[PDB]
């Protein structure tokens, strides 16, 4: 594989204000194949207690980026001006 | 996951050395040292 993209849910839960009590982060990995057809190369099981942070997310937030659908103009351009609205 | 707060506490608190300017003026041998090392002079010099 070449590029991988992570498509992944967490269920948190906490013990205090920024701890958390236990987390359970699953999710499916992806591989784009050549011929376009996407193929699922295996999976994420991490579950822990009693932590202070994900730490596949905290992977991913390093080690890639995001897929950013929200692109964002360089100067945003107003639709109707004046006392119309 | 077990936080940054925890792995401050894995590394060693380590010593900065200072200098230790002291006088010293030369060591003074122990008197029963001091005869071993000259023999039978005692009482043999006028000290003034």
């Amino acid at each position: 594989f070449d590029v991988l993209t992570f498509r992944c849910e967490s269920t948190y839960k906490f013990k205090s204000a920024n701890v958390y009590s236990s987390i359970k982060t699953t999710g499916q990995v992806l591989l784009e194949l050549p011929t376009k057809e996407v193929i699922q190369v295996g999976s994420v099981d991490y579950e822990a207690g009693t932590s202070y942070g994900n730490p596949v997310t905290d992977y991913l937030s390093r080690n890639g980026k995001t897929i950013e659908e929200s692109v964002i103009f360089e100067n945003a351009i107003p639709l109707s001006s004046g006392e119309e609205l | 996951v077990n936080g940054d707060n925890v792995d401050a506490n894995y590394s060693k608190v380590m010593v900065e050395p200072r200098a230790n300017m002291k006088f010293d003026f030369p060591t003074l041998k122990s008197y029963d040292e001091i005869k071993q090392i000259a023999p039978e002079l005692e009482g043999m010099l006028d000290l003034e």
